[PDB]
RNA sequence: GCAUGCUACAAUGGCUGGUACAGAGAGUGGCGAGCCUGUGAGGGUGAGCGAAUCUCGGAAAGCCGGUCUCAGUUCGGAUUG
RNA sequence: GUCGCCUCCUAAAGGGUAACGGAGGCGCCCAAAGGUUCCCUCAGCCUGGUUGGUAAUCAGGUGGUGAGUGUAAGUGCACAA
């Protein structure tokens, strides 16, 4: 994982969008392609549409999400099983 | 009680290795009882564990970042 | 030997006074007390051999201190693979001094050394002031040996008390002292 | 029932009888011995109760062991399941979670090979 | 499902302390010694060397002492927290 | 297909009563499943309980015959047969 002394990586536009949402009301879905970013407490209770390759799947970030990346909650491959 | 069908059952000292000695009765053949832990010694209700859980998911975040 | 047990003395003095004060029975012989202790074990994997019953008899005899009643199968069942009249379980009834001292031994010694012991549920009463529970493993009764038991077995422990209602039965067994959690 | 919830096997050196405990490994057992000041090269059947309980106290005070650690690990896996991470989804699927390849073997997670009939050539 | 490999299933071995003997190569956004710090990966300082010079560097198997004693193990190191 | 024996119905409230009328059994079994004496009450249902499940064994509550009776059926049998 990322070095501790480098701090968490939030993609610096997701951060600004969630801060603006905090300032103007925590009610909107924030569309982003930043699977790369780190969930932080400052965005807790938001809903973020994380890109998964072809669609911005929405995730409602809760308290326990914080120690995870945004892309962990937007699966990229679909399997459904072999045969049927 | 019926004679000859019941086990040996006589006076029996128990020591709990925690400062507790008692004078119960059991079938401990030619011997007594050397317990490992007592009721008033067990960490269950004497209150010496208090595990509950570690549910601070965010608390971990500011622990390693704050 | 002639000596009225510690648990019996504690019951009489402390528990009878406590029940008389915090249930307000209008008659002196209405305070509940332990009537009997029943130690059962169904060893149903005895339909194919007898050695398991012999081991169960030895274990329960050592644990309690008296010969057990061995119950034969009331009816045969194919899917349990037991015939009619086969011995499939054994139980012991304890009253009086044996009851009191076995209860004292159990509470003070045995269930303390249950693996990762967390206490006993308070919601295992039959609904009439009697409380029955189960032990999944047997050698935890340190009154028995350790390196000669044929196989691990379990048992059921039932406290039958002269308690009319579940709440007063729970109060009696709490005052006698059980590990009672706050969980279902 | 020698230690917390496990019986140390007789005629085996203490330094590995300690590792026989869940939650205790080689280095954890070595630390435990150095803290308790107990030799590690003596068999378990020569163990006085005082030093045995001193070792038990040190282990219980410092280390999550046996049922506690097992419940903690199960709780962690269940938390991954209920949060729905990629690792949690792999856990529910019973499939490797740490980015292992799954095309060829992945066998220790996929179990035994349940071979299936396929298309037949001419 | 196949194919090429690696690590194994242990005692001609595992673990542990000590101690020998190479060759061929690479290096300036590089090779980095030494010292300090950390259980360690590493971090902080940081000489030297465009290199038969300085660094990578320790060779490992082996030998010697101790230990494990045939145990699905003090074998194996997959998986998982 | 049937032929002797047993139980029920037909059989019309004693007994008896036919049909190639309607249902089933028997050609045994048990040294106890006989004699006697004393003791006991079931099935089902509800609740609680290691393995254990609808149902093994245990506890409490309920429950009068719906269980049971070596073997068909009827008449009996819980005063227990
Ligand atoms: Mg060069
Ligand atoms: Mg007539
Ligand atoms: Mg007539
Ligand atoms: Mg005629
Ligand atoms: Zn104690």
């Amino acid at each position: 994982p990322r070095s501790l002394k480098k701090g968490p990586f939030v993609d610096e536009h997701l951060a600004k969008k969630v801060t603006a949402q905090n300032e103007a009301g925590t009610h909107n879905v924030i569309k982003t392609w930043s699977r790369r970013s780190m969930v932080t407490p400052d965005m807790i209770g938001h809903t973020i549409g994380v890109h998964d390759g072809r669609k911005h799947v929405p995730v409602f970030v809760t308290e326990s999400m914080v120690g995870h990346k945004l892309g962990e909650f937007a699966p990229t491959r679909t399997f459904k099983g072999h045969v049927k | 009680m019926k004679q000859g069908i019941h086990p040996d059952y006589r006076e029996t000292t128990v020591v709990c290795t925690c400062g507790n000695t008692f004078t119960t009765r059991s079938t401990s053949q030619s011997g007594t009882l050397n317990a490992d832990v007592c009721s008033k010694c067990h960490p269950f209700y004497t209150g010496k564990q208090k595990i509950l859980d570690a549910g601070g998911r965010v608390a971990r975040f500011e622990r390693r970042y704050g | 030997a002639h000596e009225m047990p510690r648990l019996k003395k504690q019951y009489r003095e402390q528990i009878r006074a406590a029940m008389q004060e915090e249930f307000g029975y209008r008659n002196p012989m209405l305070i509940p007390g332990l009537e009997k202790i029943v130690v059962n074990m169904g060893v149903g994997d005895a339909a194919h051999d007898s050695k398991v019953m012999d081991g169960a008899i030895r274990d329960i005899t050592a644990i309690t201190g008296q010969k057990p009643q061995v119950t034969k199968a009331r009816k045969s069942i194919a899917q349990f693979k037991l015939r009619e009249g086969q011995p499939i379980g054994c139980h012991v009834t304890l009253r009086g001094d044996r009851m009191w001292e076995f209860a004292d031994r159990l509470l003070t010694l045995a269930l303390p050394r249950i693996r990762d012991f967390r206490g006993l549920n308070s919601n295992q009463f039959d609904g009439k002031g009697n409380y029955t529970f189960g032990l999944s493993e047997q050698v935890m009764f340190l009154e028995i040996d350790q390196d000669k038991i044929d196989r691990i077995r379990g048992m059921d422990i039932t406290f039958v008390t002269t308690a009319q209602t579940n709440e007063e039965g729970k109060a009696l067994l709490k005052h006698l002292g059980f590990p009672f959690k706050a969980k279902d | 029932a020698r230690l917390i919830g496990v019986d140390l096997p007789r005629d085996k050196r203490l330094e590995v009888a300690l590792t026989y405990i869940y939650g205790i490994g080689r280095t954890r057992a070595t630390e435990t011995l150095k803290a308790t000041g107990i030799s590690g090269d003596l068999r378990v059947h020569e163990l006085t109760d005082d030093q045995l309980v001193a070792l038990r106290d040190h282990i219980e005070a410092n280390y999550h062991v046996e049922g506690d650690l097992r419940r903690e690990v199960a709780a962690d896996i269940r938390r991954k399941i209920e949060i729905g991470t990629y690792q949690g989804r792999r856990h529910r699927s019973g499939l490797p979670v740490r980015g292992q390849r799954t095309r060829t073997n992945a066998r220790t997670r996929k179990g035994k090979r349940k071979a299936v009939a396929k298309k037949k050539a001419k």
